[PDB]
């Protein structure tokens, strides 16, 4: 369910205009850079907790997002590809408890 | 639902005493914050001398404020016929009488009834969990 | 007929138990070849009915059911679990030259013909030479008083060691066990796997087993231990009736009484009386005043006389020491056991609603529209939960700020050892106050 | 302790048909009105020139609870003998034994108020009397 | 992380009082910066001569105001159904309310409600250190 | 949709005397004001240890909104039965049928405030429920 | 037993101290010969049924 | 080994059960009396569920 449902929110970006390292996005331009895509999906997956992933342990690190250029070796990468790397985590529910009753008088 | 008091669902089915025709169940609805009132004990007592007390014969009596039904008689909620009353709390209690009169009617502006109902015994169904 | 043509079904039939069951019991001992019922396998009987047919006739476990059905008239499903006789085991053998077992059982040449064909059929002796009808140390427990001489020949010997409890019955949960042998190996292995019921590692059938223990003051003791899972019921060198018919009894008396109302202590002329079990009128109660007392502070309850009914005294179980320290009776009445197993199945119950329930553990809070929990909540509603119960279940309390504790597995285990999901409730309860000595001074 | 209420309120139900015994169960207050009492067992009348004619009389009680979900209405309107004890906030208590109810006005089925009528009612008076 | 002063989580259960439908522990946010506001002793006090008080019976209110669930019901916020609340403070304190019914429903615009929730009692979890 | 805030308003007049229809016009609201609800056809109140008093009650709706200067003033009043339906911005429905106008203000002539009550009233909850 | 299958896993035991041991004591004395201690060491004493022995 | 029931009408209740109760709730562990029942299936009464508490 976690694949399908990124699999589904990350739609928007396929044939939406990509600019990779050569410079930043110009006035009107309907665009995108790397570093935004990442921000975007690290606050999807931030608003997320409770429902599809856990809480978390360092968002800061479970999710990366890394252009084809930067992967692969020279002149092997290629254009509008992109490789995101996320740890899922489930969400906790309930388990043992382990009653321990010690009685009196 | 419990901790809650109020009436839930009223049934009452008329048996005219001339025509002797059966109209009911129907369900009605309570014209005011006063709720019905209940007498369920056959027998009233009175006071005596050093802590002794009279019982004499009496009757389980009933007040039911209602919302008249339109397509009833008014003659039919003020004694001239006889009900079959059956109440229902919200705590799950059941209060069900049988052949039953008015006694005491009174004016009514052509909205609300307040029934006096009268009869032999009432039963109490006295939710799950007795004694 | 007419009025029943549609709309309504009749299905008049005086055999249909609109509760169902109802507190189980299980009666163990052995049965003679002239039953039909399979050994080592449990069974329900269900009647007064043949019971002879299955079990024989004269055995210890046939009587024992005839006095469990005696007892209890309704209310419970009761089980047997027959066993066959040692290959080595010796039948003992009695000579008479009156009163034998209970009173029903009770009646030269000429009077010893007249006496045979008066001989109640299912006596569990053979007719005067008397002759055990099972083999093994039970026929040893003997008493026949002309209410003429009786001092037996043979003693028997033998007894049977099944250990295969946990094969035949498995998961079949029971309440009240009953075992109709002497055998004191027999009885610790009872308590082996009636301790194992009550198990930390594995879901637990709180159960309970009734035993007596014959003979003189100085060796009943050396029977007794400090386990509480059974009831060890002193009995006196000079016991008239035969033993495992007063167990049968009072276990069966036990199950019918508490059955849906675990508290009620088994005592009293009215509520602890015995009655299918019947005595010669006598003066002497079997052990001494002093032997009472010994009896009554090491977990053993003392019987006595009220044809007079019998009567028990201190219905307690066999609970005298804790791990080590002396100052333990938590579990010394027979009644705190039903009640640690009705509040244990209790707070099971309550627990349930945690079940898939999404926990946010130390890190975070709850976010807006989630049905999730955290510990501290959880923590209130248990708490709030016990002190609803008070009046019912547990005394008003000591603190229950330091009487409930909830903790995760995170922050028990080690680093990296805890796993998500666990978690760890430490309670302690305390049973409600009930009726005691007055000490009344006049 | 310069507080007034009750505490504690026990009624045991005896029923006058087949002689069932119930409880003691402990009730709750319908409102705020205190039950009422009138231990002095005998009442009084005004005659001429400071003469009472002294004359015979219950050991009234006023005692309005809310009904148990668990017994039956008619219990709290003469039904069935009451013998009911209650404990105030000062540490007084009034005991009463082989009570009836004598008018039972007709209840809404949650509030009962009790015109029990007893022969006598005995007071604790908490520690120091006389 | 005390000498703060406001909620954390607030957790209300529904149960239906007709239908006995069990929805929650749902999560729920303030409306505004007005905090919850609890009562616990159910004994209304009142005063009398000389220093006297006389002790009635009474509840363990609580005014909680949230925003309602757009998933749950507008009737639901307003005493149609009964409510099993719970909430945290930012101090570690924990009020638990079970069997609650809200008392005087006040007219809402669809957003935010105020609930006037009163229940037989409230337990406090008093963060460690007592007494 | 984070928007609190109404969208469009529907009403629908009944002439109680000459049983004339008109509508369903959609209106105007007259200031920031939001149109307030209550769905819960009962009002409780407060009793002892926690018991509430269910007692049988209305659905109530005060509605702000801008009179149509096609449609007489008295229709605002009282003089006739409205089908109210107002829509939310987040998607919920408020649906109202046979309503009543019960106490009418004393207004200028632009600017109405109207308090109906009606037996109950629907609720849409935009889809995603319970 | 009914709805005592995983989750829930009672273990109940008359003795689990929730504390943990506090403020030890020390006791230092003359014994007989007919205790079985070993004399000069430190040892935890469980409780008093087996100071005795 | 000495399991009465045909294994495969046990099998396939199991998986119709567990299918059929997450479709649109993939979360619910298919367990406990009230979801882990296997209404269909039925047994004769008896005390020991086969496999003991070692290989359990």
């Amino acid at each position: 369910a976690t694949g399908v449902a990124l699999a589904e929110f990350l739609q928007q970006f396929n044939g939406l205009a990509v600019f990779t390292k050569n410079t930043n996005i110009r006035t009107g331009i309907i665009g995108t850079n790397p570093r935004l895509m990442l921000g975007k999906i690290r606050k999807w997956a931030q608003d997320n907790v409770g429902t599809l992933f856990s809480e978390f342990d360092n968002i800061n690190e479970d999710i990366q997002l890394l252009t084809d250029f930067e992967v692969q070796p020279k002149c092997v990468g290629q254009p509008g590809i992109f490789h995101l790397n996320m740890r899922y985590r489930p969400p906790v529910r309930g388990a043992r408890i382990n009653v321990n009753m010690a009685p009196a008088l | 639902c419990n901790k809650q008091n109020g009436v839930k669902n009223i049934l009452i089915t008329f048996t005219d005493c001339d025509t002797q025709e059966v109209i009911g169940p129907i369900s009605h609805e309570q014209p005011d914050d006063t709720l019905p009132t209940y007498k369920n004990c056959a027998w009233t007592n009175t006071a005596l001398t050093n802590g002794y007390v009279q019982r004499s014969a009496s009757n389980a009596t009933m007040t039911l404020p209602v919302v008249r039904d339109l397509r009833v008689p008014l003659a039919f909620y003020q004694g001239c016929a006889q009900v079959d009353v059956q109440v229902e709390k919200f705590d799950g209690t059941v209060m069900t009488l049988t052949e039953g009169a008015v006694v005491e009617p009174e004016e009514s502006d052509g909205r609300s009834v307040t029934m006096n109902i009268v009869a032999s015994e009432i039963d109490e169904l006295l939710p799950p969990g007795s004694l | 007929d007419a009025l029943s043509d549609g709309f309504v079904r009749l299905c008049i039939d005086p055999s249909l138990n609109f509760f169902g069951e109802g507190c189980k019991i299980l009666v163990e001992g052995q049965m003679t070849d002239d039953g039909s019922a399979t050994p080592d396998a449990v069974t329900c009987v269900t009647s007064e009915l043949d019971i002879i047919e299955r079990f024989g006739q004269g055995s210890v476990l046939t009587e024992s059911l005839r006095k469990v059905f005696c007892t209890c008239k309704s209310g419970v499903s009761v089980y047997a679990l027959p066993r066959e006789d040692a290959a080595a085991g010796v039948k003992a053998v009695y000579t008479l030259t009156l009163y034998m077992g209970e009173a029903e059982y009770a009646v030269a040449t000429d009077i010893a013909a007249a006496i045979v064909a008066a001989i109640s059929p299912d006596f569990p002796y053979a007719a005067i030479t008397l002759t055990a009808r099972n083999a093994g140390t039970i026929g040893n427990h003997l008493s026949v008083i002309y209410t003429v001489t009786f001092a037996q020949t043979t003693a028997g010997s033998v007894n049977p060691t099944p250990n295969d409890y946990a094969t035949v019955v498995n998961e079949c949960c029971f309440a009240v066990y009953v075992l109709s042998s002497d055998d004191t190996d027999w009885q610790e292995n009872l308590r082996d796997w009636i301790r194992s019921a009550w198990d930390c590692s594995k879901p637990q059938c709180f159960g309970h087993g009734y035993v007596f223990n014959k003979g003189t003051l100085g060796q009943v003791l050396a029977d007794g231990d400090n386990s509480a899972e059974l009831s060890r019921l002193a009995l006196p060198t000079t016991y008239p009736v035969l033993p495992y018919l007063t167990n049968a009894a009072y276990g069966a008396l036990s199950a019918c009484s508490t059955c849906n109302n675990p508290e009620l202590n088994i005592q009293g002329q009215t509520f602890g009386l015995l009655s299918c079990i019947n005595m010669p009128e006598s003066c002497t109660p079997g052990w001494t005043f002093g032997e009472v007392t010994q009896l009554q502070a090491n977990g053993f309850v003392v019987s006595g006389p009220s044809y007079t009914s019998p009567y028990i005294y201190n219905d307690v179980t066999n609970y005298l020491r804790d791990e080590k320290n002396r100052p333990n009776a938590t579990f010394r009445d027979a009644s705190s056991r039903r009640l640690a197993a009705a509040t244990g199945v209790a707070l099971a119950e309550f627990l349930q609603q945690f079940n898939g329930l999404a926990v946010f553990t130390k890190n975070t809070n709850i976010r807006t529209g989630i049905i999730g929990t955290n510990p501290r909540l959880m923590l209130g509603k248990i708490r709030k939960w016990a002190q609803d119960n008070v009046g019912t279940l547990f005394s008003e309390f000591d603190n229950i700020n330091e009487d409930i504790q909830l903790l995760t597995d995170f922050e028990v285990q080690p680093k990296c050892v805890g796993q998500p999901g666990i978690f760890h409730l430490n309670m302690r309860y305390r049973p409600p106050v009930r009726g005691a000595r007055i000490n009344v001074n006049m």
